């Protein structure tokens, strides 16, 4: 039988005015006998008509696979606003329904700390740069690396991981050419979760 | 009580042409996706082509633009046309019923193989 | 029904002292078909030494039976490589899943002890950072020593995939920020088959 | 269509006893997990109890040792017996037909309710 996923917006459209957060309804394993399936849309129950359905788009299972896209007026998801879609289809004795909200709970402000390269990692012609950003909940977060204002792009970062007092934290490492840190270099990470004034914030990090 | 028979493999030369099919028992086949493996002595099954019932085709890229999948739903058959035939195409050559994903796809049925040598 | 074939811990291998076992678990098994059957193959050649537990209902109503294969452990060192065939007949054709460790060439890890950065120690307590860079294969373990006792209070992150192809990971030990005043020395000890003894060990202190 | 019609609500004194009984329409339950919730005024929905098609139960904290339930797998109807009730426990009493894992379920049909009060 054909079965349904929700998917969360994410955390980047949330966070910044500047773009904007989708909620995604995905319905595979949609047989060939009857390909047409609904889509009805409830942000609080009350039915919205904002979705936008591609058309269904056969895989190689021979199965179809069809997606409705939901934009969200962004503040509404970043307020707690819960979302359902509705599924259902000549195959489907009674119709599927999945709902998703933001996290429910308090949420906690990341903290940012950078740290040099240990003082070993200088026999290397690269150090690396790090970022512990932890406290924070939900896990949602973006991070980012920036030097002189421009980005930066040789960096990676974990995961969020649930810490023992059941908040997240993850580290950020930026990997620079050794000259350009010991020329006294300034880098800047970069970071964006709800729970910090204007969304936003950085920390500083130079020889 | 034979489910996907496989024919017309053969002996061909390089660069000849040959014309696989593969008859699958009524049912099985419907609103499923078929696809063709080969395997040479030496080595273990890989993938050549593959139709699902919407028509929709993939290969290898050993093969793309030198063989052609296609499907006749109405009668169960699949056909492979192989084309410009090089010695590594010599193998046997087996049809399935395939599920899953093209990464990791799941056979529901095989065929029961046809040999295929493409001479000097 | 689905089928999921998962490694062997990393410690387990790593540690003569301790068993690796490898798992097939297959869920989704229905009532109308109790019966599941499983096959194991070591590189091909069929083994039989697995413990099947009986299985076990969930709480959706279907089954979930799991299957226990253990490792002559340097056999996963060595790159054995693991195949589960789940039967059942709810099923036209047998799932068989293939597992093994990652080839390629092994690369040593890097450890590098962090201090904390000072703006943290407004709080009671600091964390103390161990990166792990430049590993490969992934399979590793990481742990906090501090006067041989252990530290129970640290947390790891996975490997992370660098562009390179080879692995870091970051691990935080949260210590009260008296413990760090006071000289207190802390151990970061990593083991992974790369490195001599498969083991080694990087101290930090105030 | 799809029923799910309860019964068995009403007023009890603290420290008495109520079987609450909710049948299905046939085939729906079969071979799935069949859960009572309740919901008291001011506070959610909230879970109480479930049993599988193999009989394994699971109960809120709450309720432990106090609540039973059961099914009759053949007439398709599932049971709650409530004993030792307490005034915390007045609610409208959900029955349902249940997928997913205990932490995080999914719940296929639910049933109109039943008023169950239990005085001081
Ligand atoms: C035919 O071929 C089809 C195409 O390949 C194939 O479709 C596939 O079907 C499977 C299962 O039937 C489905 O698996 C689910 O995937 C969820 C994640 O999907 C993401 O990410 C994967 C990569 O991991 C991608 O492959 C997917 O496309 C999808 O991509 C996302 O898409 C959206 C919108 O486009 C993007 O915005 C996202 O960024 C993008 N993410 C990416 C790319 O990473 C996975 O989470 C599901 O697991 C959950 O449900 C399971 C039970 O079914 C649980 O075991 C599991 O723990 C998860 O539980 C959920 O946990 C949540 C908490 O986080 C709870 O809130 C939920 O309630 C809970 N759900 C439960 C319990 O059900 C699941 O594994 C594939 O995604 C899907 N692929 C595609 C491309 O559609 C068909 O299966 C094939 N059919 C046959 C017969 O062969
Ligand atoms: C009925 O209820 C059942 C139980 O209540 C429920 O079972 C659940 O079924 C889903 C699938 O439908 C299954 O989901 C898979 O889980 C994999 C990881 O499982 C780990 O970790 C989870 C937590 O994340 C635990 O819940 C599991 O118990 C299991 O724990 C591990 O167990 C072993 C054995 O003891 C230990 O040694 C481990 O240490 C321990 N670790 C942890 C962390 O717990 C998950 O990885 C699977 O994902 C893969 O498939 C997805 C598509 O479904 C992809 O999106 C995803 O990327 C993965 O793709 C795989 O990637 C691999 C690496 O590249 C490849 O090698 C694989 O080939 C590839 N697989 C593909 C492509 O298919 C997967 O989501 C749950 O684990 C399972 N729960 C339990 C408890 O068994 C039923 O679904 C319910 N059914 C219904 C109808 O309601």
């Amino acid at each position: 039988g054909p079965s349904v996923f929700l998917f969360p917006p994410k955390p980047k459209d949330t966070l910044m005015i500047s773009r904007t957060p989708e909620v995604t309804c995905v319905v595979v394993d949609v047989s060939h006998e009857d390909p047409e399936v609904k889509f009805n849309w409830y942000v609080d129950g009350v039915e919205v008509h904002n979705a936008k359905t591609k058309p269904r788009e056969e895989q190689y299972n021979s199965t179809y696979r069809v997606v409705s896209v939901l934009t969200v007026l962004h503040q509404d998801w970043l307020n707690g606003k819960e979302y359902k879609c509705k599924v259902s289809n000549k195959a489907l004795p009674a119709p599927i329904e999945k709902t998703i909200s933001k996290a429910k709970g308090q949420p906690r402000e990341p903290q940012v700390y950078t740290l040099p390269p240990s003082r070993e990692e200088m026999t290397k012609n690269q150090v690396s740069l790090t970022c512990l950003v932890k406290g924070f909940y939900p896990s949602d977060i973006a991070v980012e690396w920036r030097s002189n204002g421009q980005p930066e792009n040789n960096y990676k970062t974990t995961p969020p991981v649930l810490d023992s007092d059941g908040s997240f934290f993850l580290y950020s490492k930026l990997t620079v050419d050794k000259s350009r840190w010991q020329q006294g270099n300034v880098f800047s990470c970069s970071v964006m979760h709800e729970a910090l004034h204007n969304h936003y914030t950085q920390k500083s990090l130079s020889l | 009580q034979v489910q996907l028979q496989e024919s017309g493999g053969g002996l061909v030369q390089a660069g000849g042409s040959l014309r696989l099919s593969c008859a699958a028992s009524p049912g099985i086949s419907r609103y499923k996706t078929m696809g063709w493996y080969r395997q040479a002595p030496g080595k273990e099954r890989s993938f050549v082509a593959a139709i699902t019932w919407g028509g929709l085709t993939y290969y290898a890229d050993s093969v793309k633009g030198r063989f052609t999948v296609s499907r006749d739903n109405a009668k169960n058959t699949v056909y492979l046309q192989m084309n410009s035939l090089k010695p590594e195409d010599t193998a046997v050559y087996y049809c399935s019923v395939d599920g899953g994903t093209r990464a990791d796809p799941y056979h529901y049925y095989w065929g029961q193989g046809t040999q295929v040598t493409v001479s000097s």
